[PDB]
C-alpha cells in the first residue's frame, strides 16, 4: 500500500494545515456573525468551531486529515461567500431540541431502542 | 339590525374585491411551470379572471408553487413566501409540490410543500390539466366567497 | 521603548484577558503544553491572538515554535 | 432472424478491432484491456497514471481526432480493490466513431484532473467530486454542485441509502427551516425480483 | 390506555405519543407555540376556533400528515364544547382577551368559560386538565385582570380540584405584547420591581407537566431568575433598540409587582433549564433602521 499522497508526506504538514485551518476559522467567526445577523455570541460560535475540531481526534491517516482540511477549506470558501445562508449556520448549531436521551433507563421507558 | 346589516354589506363588498383579480407570482420551478405557461394560452385565458402575471413577490396575491421543491430551494421558497401582502394564499400545483409525487423518497426533496408553507388549494396531477388549474382558481375564489371576515370582527 | 518590559507586561494583560486560562498561573518558565494542561488548539489560539493584538504576521512555523510566554516575549522583543 | 433481430455489422467491427489493437500496440505503457462488444463501440481500459497522456494522444495523432467528450463517470462498484471507474466517452468529428476510455481508481488516490486538455470536463469534474469523492489534483475549483451546501456524504454511493439522513421542515419557534433525522411516511416496500433458472447461460463465470 | 395510544419510535413526525391533546385558545401567541411544540412532539391536537381561518391555516404546517384537526365553538353553547372534549387524553385552557369587546367584558369570560369547560372535562373523565393563570392574581384591588383570574383559579379549584394550575410571570418571546408596548414609544418617571420569563422554557415546563405525573393538584410557577427593577429594564430595552385597543390596566399590571411564593415548586424542581433575557431580547428588539 505505497499510496500516492495528497498534500502532506507525514503528520507534520497535516498538523500544520489543520492548525492553519483553525486559525482561519478563528479569524472567520466575527465577520460572519456580524454580517449574517445571528442571535448567538461570538464565543459560543467559536466554541462550536473548536468542538467540531475536538470531534475528530481519532483521525490518523494523512490522506484523511488532508481531506478534512479540504472539506474545511471548501466550507470556509462557501461561508466567506454568501452562497450559504443563516439556515446553514444555524444548522451547524443544534438548538431546536431533539433532547434525545442516552441513559439506559430513559432508553428503556422511551424505548424500542438500544 | 342596521349595524350588522352594514357589516354584512361591506364584508361582501371587500370579499368580492378580493376574489376578483388574484394576480399570482410566476414562481414555476419545473414543468408545471410549462403547464402554467399553457394556462397563459389563448385557448384557456386567465386575464378573463384578472389572473395576471406579476413577477415581483411583494404585490402578488397568491403563490402558485409548481415544480419539484428541493432542500436546496426551500429556504428561497419560504423567504420569498414570508414577504408578501398580508392576505396570502398558496395554490400547490402538481404532484411534485403537493405530496412529493414521483420523487417522494430520494433525498433533497421536501415531502410535499406542506412542510414549508400553509397550503390552501391543492390541484393534483402530473401535470394538472390547464382546465383543472382554472377550476382550482375558481374554488380558491369560492374560498374567498366564504371569508365572513368583518362579520367575525364585529360579533367579536 | 519596545524592550522586554513593555512586551512582557502587555503579553501579561492579554493572557489575563484570554478566556480559558485555567488558572492564570503565568510564568516565564511556564511551558503550558506539557506543564499546564493547555492543548495545541489553545496554543495556536494564543499565538494568533498575539498576532491579532500587537504582533507581526507570525508565520506558521514560528507561530508553532513559541510554546511558552518566554519565547513570545523574546521573539516580539527580537523583531520589534 | 431476418426480421426482429438487430443485425450486426462486420467491417466496422473489424476496423474498431484493428484500431483498438493499433492503440494497444503503440501505447505499451498504459494498456490493460481493449474490447469490442456486439454493438461495435470500442472500449479501452486503463491504469490511472497516464490519463492526460492518453487523452492528449486521443485528441491528436491525426488518425484519431475524437474532439467531443462525454460523461467522465466513476461508476460505483463494490467488492473490488478499486471501486470507482472513470468512464470517458469520446466522439470524433471527422470519423463517426465512438470510444469509451475507462480508467480505474479507489476511494482516495487522486487522478490528474484532465480539465487542461478538455475544458468541458470542468463542471463534470466538480460534479463527480461532489457525488463520489474521486479527488482531482491540479484542478482550479472544487465546489459542490447538485447538492445542498450543508449536506455532505457524496450521496450516489451504495452506502448512502435512498432516503437521506437529513430532513427539512419549518418551525416558528425560531422562525426558520431546521433539519431532523428522517421520518418516512411509507415503508418503500422493496421488491424481490431475482429470478431463478439461469437467465443467461452465455455469461457463466467459473464457479468457485 | 387503548391500543395505538402507546408511544412509538423516535420522537417527532409520526411518533404517536401517549397524549391526545385538546387545546383551547391557541389562535393567539402562547397556545400557538404550545401547538408548535406538540407538533414537534407529534401528537394529535384538537383545537377549536371561532375566528377567521387564517391563523388555523397558519398553524396547519405544524403537525404531520393529517394529525391536527380544527373545529368551532363560542362563549354561548355547551354542545360544541362537549364535542371538543368527547375523546381527549389531555386538555388545556388558555383563554382571555386583554381588552373589553362590546359583548365580552373582563367579567364573565374567566367566570363563565373555565367553569363549563372544566366541568365537562371532569364529566368526560380526563386526566391532568391544565389551566393557565397570571402571577399574583389577588382579590386585592387595582387589578380587574388579576381578580378575575383569581376567581378563575377559585372555580377551577372548586370543580375538579386536582387540575394543574400554572402561573408564570410576564412572558417575553417572539411576538410579545408588553415588550412591544415597551418598544411602542413616540416623559414619565416611576419604579416597580419586575422579572419576566422566557416562552420556550415555559412551554417545556408545560409539556413536562402534561406528561410527568406527581404534578396534579398542586399548582406550579414559572419565573425567570432576573429580579431587578423596571427602570433598569427600560434602560436595557432602549439601549438594545437604540432609541433616545389599549387600556390602563396594562400600566397597572406593569406597575404592580413581581413577588415570589416559596410554597410551590418552580423551574429546577420540575427540571428544565432557565434562560435569561439577553440574546432573546436581542432577537425580539428588531425594527431599528441601520444598527445591526
Ligand atoms: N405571563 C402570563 O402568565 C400571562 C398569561 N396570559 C394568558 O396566556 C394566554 C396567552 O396570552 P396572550 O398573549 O395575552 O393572549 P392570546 O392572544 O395569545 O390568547 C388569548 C386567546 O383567547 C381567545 N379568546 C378570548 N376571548 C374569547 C372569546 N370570547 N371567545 C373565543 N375565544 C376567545 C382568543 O381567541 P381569538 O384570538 O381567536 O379571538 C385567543 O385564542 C391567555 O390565555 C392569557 O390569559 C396572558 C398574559 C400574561
Ligand atoms: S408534477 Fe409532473 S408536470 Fe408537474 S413539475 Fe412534477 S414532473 Fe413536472
Amino acid at each position: 500500500t505505497s499510496v500516492k499522497p495528497i498534500f502532506s508526506r507525514d503528520m507534520n504538514e497535516a498538523k500544520r494545515r489543520v492548525r492553519e485551518l483553525y486559525r482561519a476559522w478563528y479569524r472567520e467567526v466575527p465577520n460572519t456573525v456580524h454580517l449574517f445577523q445571528l442571535d448567538i455570541s461570538v464565543k459560543q460560535g467559536r466554541d462550536k468551531v473548536r468542538e467540531m475540531f475536538k470531534k475528530n481526534a481519532h483521525v490518523t491517516d494523512p490522506r484523511v486529515v488532508d481531506l478534512l482540511v479540504i472539506k474545511g477549506k471548501m466550507e470556509l470558501e462557501e461561508t466567506i461567500n454568501v452562497w450559504k445562508q443563516r439556515t446553514h449556520v444555524m444548522r451547524f448549531f443544534h438548538e431546536t431540541e431533539a433532547p434525545r436521551p442516552k441513559d439506559f433507563l430513559s432508553k428503556f421507558y422511551v424505548g424500542h431502542d438500544p | 339590525s342596521r349595524g350588522e346589516y352594514v357589516v354584512a354589506k361591506l364584508d361582501d363588498l371587500i370579499n368580492w374585491a378580493r376574489r376578483s383579480s388574484l394576480w399570482p407570482m410566476t414562481f414555476g420551478l419545473a414543468c408545471c411551470a410549462v403547464e402554467m405557461m399553457h394556462m397563459a394560452a389563448p385557448r384557456y385565458d386567465m386575464d378573463r379572471f384578472g389572473v395576471v402575471f406579476r413577477a415581483s413577490p411583494r404585490q402578488s396575491d397568491v403563490m402558485i408553487v409548481a415544480g419539484t421543491l428541493t432542500n436546496k430551494m426551500a429556504p428561497a421558497l419560504r423567504k420569498v413566501y414570508d414577504q408578501m401582502p398580508e392576505p396570502r394564499y398558496v395554490v400547490s400545483m402538481g404532484s411534485c409540490a403537493n405530496g412529493g409525487g414521483y420523487y417522494h423518497y430520494s433525498y433533497s426533496v421536501v415531502r410535499g410543500c406542506d412542510r414549508i408553507v400553509p397550503v390552501d388549494i391543492y390541484v393534483p396531477g402530473c401535470p394538472p390539466t390547464a382546465e383543472a388549474l382554472l377550476y382550482g382558481i375558481l374554488q380558491l375564489q369560492k374560498k374567498i366567497k366564504r371569508e365572513k371576515r368583518l362579520r367575525i370582527w364585529y360579533r367579536r | 521603548p519596545l524592550t522586554l518590559e513593555g512586551i512582557k507586561d502587555r503579553v501579561l494583560y492579554v493572557l489575563k484577558l484570554y478566556d480559558k486560562i485555567d488558572p492564570e498561573k503565568l510564568s516565564v518558565n511556564s511551558h503550558f503544553m506539557k506543564d499546564l494542561g493547555l492543548d495545541s488548539l489553545d496554543q495556536v489560539e494564543i499565538i494568533m491572538a498575539m498576532e491579532d493584538e500587537f504582533g507581526f504576521e507570525i508565520p506558521d512555523i514560528d507561530a508553532e515554535k513559541l510554546m511558552c510566554p518566554q519565547e513570545i516575549v523574546d521573539y516580539i522583543a527580537d523583531k520589534k | 432472424t431476418r426480421p426482429t433481430v438487430r443485425p450486426r455489422n462486420d467491417v466496422a467491427h473489424k476496423q474498431l478491432s484493428a484500431f483498438g489493437e493499433y492503440v494497444a500496440e503503440i501505447l505499451p505503457k498504459y494498456v490493460q484491456q481493449v474490447q469490442v462488444s456486439c454493438f461495435s463501440e470500442l472500449e479501452i481500459c486503463i491504469h490511472p497514471d497516464g490519463v492526460i497522456p492518453v487523452l492528449t494522444f486521443l485528441r491528436d495523432h491525426s488518425n484519431a481526432q475524437f474532439k467531443s467528450l462525454a460523461d467522465l463517470t466513476a461508476v460505483d462498484i463494490p467488492t473490488r480493490q478499486n471501486r470507482f471507474e472513470i468512464v470517458y466517452n469520446l466522439l470524433s468529428l471527422r470519423f463517426n466513431s465512438r470510444i469509451r476510455v475507462k480508467t480505474y481508481t479507489d476511494e482516495l488516490t487522486p487522478v490528474e484532473s484532465s480539465v487542461s486538455v478538455y475544458k468541458a470536463a470542468n463542471w463534470y469534474e466538480r460534479e463527480i467530486w461532489d457525488m463520489f469523492g474521486v479527488f482531482f489534483a491540479n484542478h482550479p475549483d472544487l465546489r459542490r454542485i447538485l447538492t445542498d451546501y450543508g449536506f455532505e456524504g457524496h450521496p450516489f454511493r451504495k452506502d448512502f441509502p435512498l432516503s437521506g439522513y437529513v430532513e427539512l421542515r419549518y418551525d416558528d419557534e425560531v422562525k426558520r427551516v431546521v433539519a431532523e433525522p428522517v421520518e418516512l411516511a411509507q415503508e418503500f416496500r422493496k421488491f424481490d425480483l431475482n429470478s431463478p433458472w439461469e437467465a443467461f447461460p452465455a455469461y457463466r463465470q467459473p464457479p468457485e | 390506555l387503548h391500543h395505538a395510544v402507546i408511544p412509538h419510535g423516535k420522537g417527532g413526525r409520526s411518533s404517536v405519543s401517549g397524549i391526545v391533546a385538546t387545546v383551547f385558545g391557541a389562535t393567539g401567541f402562547l397556545g400557538r407555540y404550545l401547538v408548535n411544540h406538540l407538533g414537534r412532539m407529534g401528537s394529535q391536537v384538537i383545537v377549536p376556533y371561532r375566528c377567521e381561518p387564517y391563523d388555523t391555516m397558519h398553524l396547519r404546517p405544524m403537525g404531520d400528515l393529517g394529525q391536527i384537526i380544527f373545529m368551532d365553538w363560542n362563549g354561548r353553547d355547551k354542545d360544541s364544547i362537549r364535542r371538543a372534549v368527547e375523546h381527549s387524553n389531555v386538555v388545556i385552557n388558555l383563554v382571555g382577551r386583554e381588552w373589553e369587546t362590546k359583548n365580552f367584558d373582563f367579567e364573565d369570560v374567566f367566570v363563565k368559560i373555565p367553569q363549563a369547560i372544566a366541568q365537562v372535562s371532569k364529566e368526560a373523565g380526563v386526566e391532568k386538565f391544565i389551566h393557565i393563570s397570571h402571577l399574583n392574581a389577588d382579590i386585592k384591588s387595582s387589578s380587574k385582570y388579576l381578580r378575575n383570574k383569581a376567581v378563575g383559579e377559585k372555580e377551577v379549584r372548586e370543580t375538579f380540584p386536582e387540575a394543574t394550575i400554572i402561573k408564570p410571570a410576564d412572558i417575553f418571546g417572539r411576538e410579545d405584547r408588553f415588550l412591544n408596548y415597551f418598544a411602542n414609544i413616540r416623559s414619565l418617571g416611576k419604579k416597580t420591581v419586575k422579572q419576566p420569563v422566557y416562552i420556550v422554557d415555559v412551554t417545556k415546563g408545560i409539556i413536562n407537566a402534561i406528561k410527568d405525573p406527581d404534578a396534579r393538584g398542586k399548582t406550579f410557577a414559572f419565573v425567570g431568575p432576573n429580579r431587578y427593577l423596571l427602570f433598569d429594564l427600560v434602560q436595557y430595552v432602549f439601549a438594545v433598540a437604540h432609541r433616545p385597543w389599549t387600556t390602563r390596566d396594562k400600566v397597572e399590571r406593569i406597575h404592580t409587582t413581581d413577588r415570589t411564593l416559596p410554597h410551590l415548586p418552580g423551574l429546577e424542581d420540575l427540571g428544565v433549564q432557565a434562560t435569561p433575557l439577553e440574546l432573546k431580547a436581542i432577537e425580539v428588539l428588531r425594527r431599528h433602521r441601520t444598527y445591526r
